[PDB]
DNA sequence: GGGGTGGTCGCTGTTCAATACATGCACAGGATGTATATATCTGACACGTGCCTGGAGACTAGGGAGTAATCCCCTTGGCGGTTAAAACGCGGGGGACAGCGCGTACGTGCGTTTAAGCGGTGCTAGAGCTGTCTACGACCAATTGAGCGGCCTCGGCACCGGGATTCTCCAGGGCGGCCGCGTATAGGGTCCAGCCC
DNA sequence: GGGCTGGACCCTATACGCGGCCGCCCTGGAGAATCCCGGTGCCGAGGCCGCTCAATTGGTCGTAGACAGCTCTAGCACCGCTTAAACGCACGTACGCGCTGTCCCCCGCGTTTTAACCGCCAAGGGGATTACTCCCTAGTCTCCAGGCACGTGTCAGATATATACATCCTGTGCATGTATTGAACAGCGACCACCCC
């Protein structure tokens, strides 16, 4: 066969079928949100990485991924991003 | 023996994959270390961004009449959005059109 | 006498047709040729995916999409309706080019 | 087709200091899209809950909610003197926001600048305006909300100052007109042909683009009053 | 073999489209021909960087990423063909 | 009658004098004021080092001079020499802003 | 403590400089007004980033560093203060 | 028996430190390894040009009979350079100030 | 104590003592270098560092290097940049 | 005050397939800054060597250039026929450019469109064209350079088409004016008050702004010939 | 009983309302383009299946970061003079802006030409994968010399004062094109001689 | 016997050049700004010294990538056919652009005010550093299930056809402003009854 290319269309669909259960969507929008996801975690994950090393911390935590996301993200749309994010890590902190 | 395997996504809560994120900070050359919460607070913004979008465009595409989201759904989706226009001013959507616009000083009088 | 429509009823019109689709306006064999021909000035024999070409065309097609948006809005600044190559000039200068 | 919200206990009474559940109602699946309003008397109304769980900037923990699809609920857990008002459920997952009911309650810099009270004879047209100041203008949709003590809330419509996009409750299509300024930063409401039932207190209220986001920030009322 | 005056098959119709689509009413008669160029100079930056991606890989053939490279390095992120 | 120069003269010869200065062109002092009531917006009792508000400086300057070059661009470009709020609108809109 | 109006501390003669500085000949009256605005636009948005780096520092003194971050994540990349 | 240590910068011939480059390639989370020749290419890079644009200045502050380079004579170094001013394009340089331009139309008569 | 704030202050100072051997140099003027040395040498470091994530090599070696500074710097600078940076690894390796 | 140029070897033969060896030498240090050129009769002139020793491009590892300071060489180790022309040095480290003397050598797309001879009386102007192609033209200066059968190569001056900037030689200041249009791509000499001195071949060539960028490519020249 | 004058009638100048003409506005209708509804069909999307590798579980080791304590630096606040700059007001010129006219360049549409698009076929270059193996980069330990912090001096530059040059503005004078007024010129009016009625 | 026609002398209507006048261009001079030059002083740049820690050296090891070989995909080349789009041309109109005029509003400048700047002093907050500890992450091994490739079917959207509705554009009719003219009315030329001498 050929080799595995990952990608995140099943999670793009599962997140649609949740916000909209009837819809579907399309191959050549399938691929534009895939590009989004990837160039937005690109954005995020360099900005943390940029916070940590400007602290000198080895290590990029939630709370540098919250700030990435506070500079990344504009208006209500990046407190409403770390309202997610704090909710899942608290979930996930939970167990 | 091992306990049943629970996918760090469904610990979270997510839809998104917190294991391949995770993995994808640790190998990206971001960091000597990723701490444990760096990739579920990841997963959800990118979950949360991704819904966001996405349902946006569903409404564009029913408004459409379309059951399919295409690129210019999305495109509606974020040029009729502030705030994700400004996140996405420097993208250019494949097969997205433009939003339609007409100077009212060139419609006639 | 033969119909017409006045200068500028058939402009909007094909505005408004073509700010409602999404394909691509440039002929696609033609803009290939000339991706190819700007190509070999770098490397000779060179292949190109076809989704490399479309690619190219996609971002050709937006920039200048919105440049002319942008010279647009130097003509109306102008008190003109008529885009001129000043106003791709100005609006290429202030878009930092 | 519209979504209508029931809140179950219509008025209730309580003491200080303890527990209060109020209980909402969907006609439809609305997807978590709640939010809950607390309204003094003659003041506007003040978000409380919004995503039918998160709590509204400043508002304490004593308020909280809970709930998603149909069945949603508001609980205040220390009773405080000033928690006397009426609490409304607002939900806008569909086009056609609707408010509930309303529960009234009895016990033992972002501004939105609005017009005074305004008096008008039948068939005649008044412009409401909503001068918003302290955030980014055109970032926040503005959403109109018409009060009456027969009708309770209802939504009229709203305009995006962004793209100058509009949608409007179909019990207001014509009756209502809404235009932006974005040089002023103000919003106006047009009601044409006045008529008796258009004597209501009209507030705008900020609303973010961002679906799960509600009206956060309230005008003081325009008390439009038709002879 | 040679590509010589490729150009010229941006045609005026093209570019009335593209000025359509960017909302444009009336043209003047030298914006084809500036166009032209412009479009030219574009095109020259985007496929210099994907060539120069296309080099650094030992490939003969320039792909869709390198092109998706090139644009984003030069601060124009094209989504739909990455990946 | 005392000397007088004609309009635009003085003009002229303040913009070769501040473009070939150096110096910052806004008081110090009252822009250090201006960016602590900005930050007060965002987090109280901040504290700011010499260095930071006259980077602040330094970048605002820089950025009103540029915008200012823009603006001139517009306002020559609509056959004017007066540069007005629409020639600043534009070239804001037309940098993206 | 408080301060409440300094935006008006960017006075006419100041923006007048700043505008020969900019090669400016001739400057209408609404444009000081119109140049406020666009400088506290300018001024709380990289001021926005730079109390955020120093709020993830935990440090309370927004620092040169601080301002030249902000500005480099802007596309205002300001040489000459430690960058 | 124990060389004596001679600097990768010597060896390279080199001003610029290549193994501060090194260790700075290294900590900066760029890649997990580090060729032994891409600090020295990277110092002579950084050095060729830090040669030009001090040259440049240099010439420029002799021009003006200023023994010492001063910002303002980088900005001019810089601003008077078509490839220089593109690479540093959206760079703003403190205490630099502007090159003299004055538009035609502006000018008497 | 105070930590060692290091910085390329010496080695510009050597490269200006050879461009122009009588001329000197301000401490604004030396910051400013400071400033584009660290700001070029992220830029080609980031540029290599993506080169090698997209070809899946897990080192920047100097071919990485020599097609970052291609890239980034345009026209003449790239040639002669590409050639001293040659030149020097050339030296480095037979010495 | 203008550094002068010293070819040892003002001629010399050699057979095919030998080593020959050029000097230059300079009254000041220049610093490496030294090209070599090969201009073969009635040709313009192409450069081999810049920055003391690096190959200009398409020009085979025969050709070696090598010193500093002001000591300089260029080498030449597998002769051909082709090799039968006359070498220069050019210094370009101080601002007024200077030539070597020549060294005849006997053996036993980047253009710059230049105009044609041009017969021409004293006293009057002419301007010469330089229409250059295959390039970004504000990125390079254009160098005009003079040459006579008997002082040889002279440099008049540049002219720098991104910011208009221009450097003329002393010798050359009233009597040359250099101007560029950028919308044709085209940089004109214009020389005034002719003299049957002024009978020359002038040449315009590409350089680069980069110091240790020589002038690379040159024009097929211009021949004026003064009444 | 004649000379002469105001009264009154007839002819005509002045003005006013109806006639006629030209211009601007709203509308009815024709033509075209677009939205909408219905049927057909195809190919892409959504789902099911096999498997395999990458993520999870469980454990260990160590070092990165958290936390406490201390220092001292550098930020904030205050105060007093000293101007430099800002604010204000005023007179005026010149630039913005509206309006108008012209002519040409661009839009619209039609008939012709061309080459794009589509399908189908054939081929091979080169991308992608697998397997082997070696050189190269990480890692570690000891050593030391390069680079940083601190101190000091001294000269480059900033500032001041004073001429000298340059640029701006304008008031007066030289020079050229258009209009008023006088003259050599010829066309015609008039005098002398020959001729035909 | 005398006026008509021809030729020549004299009265007068006329085309044309010179002086006066108004506009354009030039230049000298006053004044203000800028630049060059010399003198002074001061503070920051450059050099020197001590130290310490990061770079070098030398050696080991494992794995990342270079290289070889092979497969199979997809990119290139070609061909034919249809038809959609480009092209070229004709025509007209509306828009760009130049010109003119108005007027307001920005500039230049002088005067008053104010608060910026600078120098100095003092307090203390918090940034930076150090020491200690512990817990959180990397690393490893095992194992197993989620996600990816592949296959398949069906239904959503693309297409084709017909129709209904909307929009654009223009000829026609209607309303309004204005030139025209026959006539309603009063002023003056001229005929007549009658007064005055």
């Amino acid at each position: 066969k050929r080799s595995r290319k990952e990608s995140y269309s099943i999670y793009v669909y599962k997140v649609l079928k949740q916000v909209h259960p009837d819809t579907g969507i399309s191959s050549k929008a399938m691929g534009i949100m895939n590009s989004f996801v990837n160039d937005i975690f690109e954005r995020i994950a360099g900005e943390a990485s940029r916070l940590a090393h400007y602290n000198k911390r080895s290590t990029i935590t939630s709370r540098e991924i919250q700030t990435a996301v506070r500079l990344l993200l504009p208006g209500e749309l990046a407190k409403h991003a770390v309202s997610e994010g704090t909710k899942a890590v608290t979930k996930y902190t939970s167990a | 023996a091992r306990a049943k395997a629970k996918t760090r996504s469904s610990r979270a809560g997510l839809q998104f994959p917190v294991g391949r994120v995770h993995r994808l900070l640790r190998k990206g050359n971001y960091s000597e270390r990723v701490g444990a919460g760096a990739p579920v607070y990841l997963a959800a913004v990118l979950e949360y961004l991704t819904a966001e979008i996405l349902e946006l465009a569903g409404n564009a595409a029913r408004d459409n009449k379309k059951t399919r989201i295409i690129p210019r759904h999305l495109q509606l989706a974020i040029r009729n959005d502030e705030e994700l226009n400004k996140l996405l001013g420097r993208v250019t959507i494949a097969q997205g059109g433009v939003l339609p616009n007409i100077q009212a000083v060139l419609l006639p009088k | 006498k033969p119909h017409r429509y006045r200068p500028g009823t058939v402009a909007l019109r094909e505005i408004r047709r073509y700010q409602k689709s999404t394909e691509l306006l440039i002929r696609k064999l033609p803009f290939q040729r000339l991706v190819r021909e700007i190509a070999q000035d770098f490397k000779t024999d060179l292949r190109f995916q076809s989704s490399a070409v479309m690619a190219l065309q996609e971002a050709c097609e937006a920039y200048l999409v919105g440049l002319f948006e942008d010279t647009n809005l130097c003509a109306i600044h102008a008190k003109r309706v008529t885009i001129m190559p000043k106003d791709i000039q100005l609006a290429r200068r202030i878009r930092g080019e | 087709m519209d979504i209508k919200m029931t809140q179950s206990p219509s008025s209730m009474h309580a003491s200080l200091g303890e527990r209060v559940t109020i209980t909402c109602k969907a006609s439809q699946d609305i997807r978590s899209y709640l939010s809950w309003y607390q309204q003094k008397p003659w003041k506007s109304p003040k978000t409380l809950i919004y995503y039918a769980t998160s709590l509204a900037d400043g508002v304490p923990s004593r308020f909280s909610g809970s709930g998603s699809g149909q069945d949603f609920s508001l609980t205040i857990n220390n009773l405080e003197s000033d928690d006397t008002a009426t609490y409304y459920c607002l939900q806008h997952g569909e086009s056609p926001y609707t408010f509930g009911s309303g529960t009234k309650l009895e016990i033992k810099e972002v501004q939105l600048q609005q017009s005074g009270p305004e008096l008008v004879e039948p068939g005649t047209s008044v412009k409401m305006p909503c001068k918003a100041s302290g955030y980014t203008f055109t970032s926040y949709t503005i959403q109109w909300v018409k009060q009456t003590p027969r009708q309770g809330l209802e939504w009229i419509g709203y305009i995006y100052p962004y793209n100058a996009g509009t949608k409007y409750n179909e019990k207001f299509k014509g009756k209502a007109t809404l235009t932006s300024d974005k040089s002023s930063s103000t919003v106006y409401m047009e009601l044409s042909s006045l008529t008796s039932e258009d004597s209501a207190v009209y507030y705008c209220a900020r609303k973010s683009s961002r679906l799960r986001s509600t009206l956060d920030y309230w005008g003081q009322g325009t008390s439009v009053t038709v002879s | 073999k040679v590509l010589r005056d490729n150009i010229q098959g941006i045609t005026k119709p093209a570019i009335r489209r593209l000025a359509r689509r960017g909302g444009v009413k009336r043209i003047s008669g030298l914006i084809y021909e500036e166009t032209r160029g412009v479009l030219k100079v574009f095109l020259e930056n985007v496929i210099r960087d994907a060539v120069t991606y296309t080099e650094h890989a030992k490939r003969k053939t320039v792909t869709a990423m390198d092109v998706v490279y090139a644009l984003k390095r030069q601060g124009r992120t094209l989504y739909g063909f990455g990946g």
